[PDB]
């Protein structure tokens, strides 16, 4: 919705993405914690990273988070093949929801 | 770190309403909230809305609370920090555009400033 | 189905009031890691 | 608010940290068949707090609550990050997956103070 | 001078205030049929003793003798000017004037040393 | 290495001073006949406990094992140099030599204690 994120953008194995995630004021940034999520096409989800730069029980060290006063980013450190998928950013405070992002593909054939 | 299984794809039609289960296991489920999120097709993922088994309380956005009927049980406890829950879910003006699958999720934490955030999902539901 | 009365183990009896409690030992020293260390 | 003896038991390690006092009172007072059963109680009441007094006093941590230390956390002992623990874990929870390496720690909390007096007592030859 | 155990009883508490470790050693050593009654007291003494040092424990004056706290005087215990209190009222006239109000302070004097380290594991956090 | 429970009785003391939390363990816990004997006993050595616990407290050493002071050393108790003691003698050896003198310093760990307090009381009076 109003969380634009980063479209779609290609990748390569060994190598190291990075989605964006911005949108206006009223949803972004500095005053909102961003969580990104791993969304196989309308399967189970997967909590990545919360709280901007913080990961999720289970995440390998390769995902790194980073929110600026206008955009959050999420980098896919050292890309191996199980990697393609759907990544989604969701902007939230303490007592609030989640406001999902427009969605961003990554592909990793190589 | 349990199973959210959820109930079984209700194809129904527009103007019904229809009822998605939510049985949880493995976690005690009065500590954690159940989040309800959607991804249908003519939009992204939609959040729905969360509901505390434990205090009780609904909070839900605007696009959903006049629609959504949220309700949960009372743990039936296994050990001391095990239980099984239920948590239900309904929509009031069904159409077309509510398509999609849908799913719970169990809150992240039971504190700090990522407490409702769905962290451990379901399986799926597909609507009409 | 047939059920008849009877006892004589006269802990049954107590039993029926001593249900509702359990003795538990407090054990108050607990370690757990924060990212705080002593000076020099 | 004032929850009371064990009050938090249930709630997260980091709200429970906070209402450490509240158990350390009743701790030693309280929240001829028995004369001799009573007294047999007198004493292992005693007993038992000055052995936890006795740790406390051998870790440098004599008078505190929450006392910190300079042995690291190995993450063998739990591989669990921190906003995991004290906003998520309760203290029953924690004794329990802490229950093997309970008496590696108690150890190295030792040695880590006697080797910190005896770097004290050179700091002040001087 | 020395006075003695309870030398200074009828003493302002200016000057009975220097004299503490006079009373401090004597609190649990000293200045069949008792058998039982003997052992009876050998138990008392160090119970009575054991709390005394459990709220100067709890209070952050574990060690201490003379402990200054944070718990501002309130008027309302005793409205009396400082010169008139140390310089001229005795230490057992002083337990009767602040006999209702000792059981506050005791409580006041706690949780001002659990919040105290609480923050300072928050000092030491970084 | 790990001598064990009194395991540096024949070494120096300044190799013995490294290993004094292995006989702090040991010294309230353990490396109708006896019902009231054993009872006798559990009493006793908690009270030869709180005593040495007692003087530490008195002197501001509550907490410490290895405990610096303000009492200078007077020669007239050994007239020995500092490498001919901790290099050379053992414990058992010192506690012999120093026998006599020995009462004649905890009372001057007292009130080097209690005036320093007092000292204290007056340095935050301001
Ligand atoms: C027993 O176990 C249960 C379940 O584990 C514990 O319940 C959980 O407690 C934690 C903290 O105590 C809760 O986290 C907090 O969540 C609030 C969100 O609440 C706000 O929004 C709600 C929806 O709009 C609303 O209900 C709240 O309004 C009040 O009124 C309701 C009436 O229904 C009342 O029940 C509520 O309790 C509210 O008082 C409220 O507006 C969130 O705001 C908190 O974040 C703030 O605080 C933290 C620090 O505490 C801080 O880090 C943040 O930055 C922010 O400042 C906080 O996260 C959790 O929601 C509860 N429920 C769960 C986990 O399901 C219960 O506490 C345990 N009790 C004991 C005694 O052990
Ligand atoms: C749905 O919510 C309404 C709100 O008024 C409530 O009355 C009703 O009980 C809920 N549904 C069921 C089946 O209980
Ligand atoms: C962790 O503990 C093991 C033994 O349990 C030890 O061998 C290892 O060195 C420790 N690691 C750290 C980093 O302390
Ligand atoms: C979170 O905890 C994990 C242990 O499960 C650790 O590997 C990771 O480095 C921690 N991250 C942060 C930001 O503390
Ligand atoms: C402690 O040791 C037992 C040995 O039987 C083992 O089963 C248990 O898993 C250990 N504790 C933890 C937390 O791993
Ligand atoms: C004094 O004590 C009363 C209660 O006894 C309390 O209400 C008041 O706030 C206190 N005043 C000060 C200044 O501490
Ligand atoms: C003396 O004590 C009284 C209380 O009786 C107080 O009101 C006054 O301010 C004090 N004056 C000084 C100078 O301390
Ligand atoms: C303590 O309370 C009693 C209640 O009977 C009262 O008479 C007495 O005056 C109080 N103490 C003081 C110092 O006022
Ligand atoms: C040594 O002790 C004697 C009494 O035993 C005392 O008179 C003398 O002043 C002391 N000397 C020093 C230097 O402390
Ligand atoms: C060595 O000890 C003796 C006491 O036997 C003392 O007189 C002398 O000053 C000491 N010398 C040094 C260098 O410490
Ligand atoms: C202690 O006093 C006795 C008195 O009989 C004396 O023989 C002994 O030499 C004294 N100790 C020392 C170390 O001089």
């Amino acid at each position: 919705s109003v969380l634009t994120q980063s479209a779609s953008v290609s990748g390569s194995l060994g190598q190291s993405v990075t989605i964006s995630c911005t949108g206006p004021n009223s949803v972004c940034c500095s005053h909102k914690s961003i969580s990104w999520y791993q969304w196989p096409p309308g399967r189970a989800p997967t909590l990545i990273i919360y709280e901007d730069n913080e990961r999720a029980p289970g995440i390998s060290p390769r995902f790194s988070g980073y929110k600026s006063y206008w955009s959050a980013y999420l980098t896919i450190s050292d890309l191996r093949p199980e990697d393609e998928t759907t990544y989604y950013c969701c902007s939230y405070t303490h007592n609030s929801g989640c406001v999902f992002g427009t969605g961003t593909k990554v592909s990793v054939l190589g | 770190q349990g199973q959210l299984v959820q109930s079984g794809a209700t194809t129904t039609k527009p103007g019904s309403s229809v009822k998605i289960s939510c049985k949880t296991s493995g976690y005690r489920f009065n500590f954690y909230h159940i989040n309800w999120i959607r991804q249908t097709a003519g939009r992204g993922p939609e959040w729905m809305g969360w509901i505390s088994p434990y205090s009780g309380d609904k909070n839900l956005a605007p696009a959903f609370q006049d629609r959504v009927n949220m309700t949960t049980d009372t743990e039936v406890p296994v050990t001391s920090f095990t239980s099984t829950g239920a948590a239900y879910m309904e929509i009031r003006n069904l159409t077309s555009d509510d398509t999609g699958t849908y799913f719970c999720a169990k809150g992240l934490l039971r504190d700090g400033s990522s407490t409702w955030l769905p962290y451990l999902w379901g399986q799926g539901t597909l609507l009409t | 189905e047939t059920f008849r009365p009877g006892g004589g183990d006269m802990r049954d009896n107590w039993r029926s009031e001593l249900y509702k409690y359990k003795v538990v030992k407090i054990e108050p020293l607990g370690v757990a890691p924060t990212r705080c260390k002593r000076r020099v | 608010v004032f929850l009371g003896f064990l009050g938090a038991a249930g709630s997260t390690m980091g709200a429970a940290s906070m209402t450490l006092t509240v158990q350390a009172r009743n701790l030693l007072s309280g929240i001829t068949v028995w004369g001799i059963k009573q007294l047999q109680a007198r004493v292992l009441a005693v007993e038992r707090y000055l052995r936890d007094q006795q740790l406390l006093g051998i870790w440098g941590c004599s008078g505190k609550l929450i006392c910190c230390t300079n042995v690291p956390w190995n993450s063998s002992w739990s591989n669990r990050n921190l906003s995991e623990i004290w906003d998520n874990m309760t203290w029953l929870q924690w004794d329990k997956e802490i229950s093997n390496y309970t008496q590696i720690i108690y150890g190295l909390l030792e040695e880590s103070q006697n080797q910190q007096e005896k770097n004290e007592q050179d700091l002040l030859a001087l």
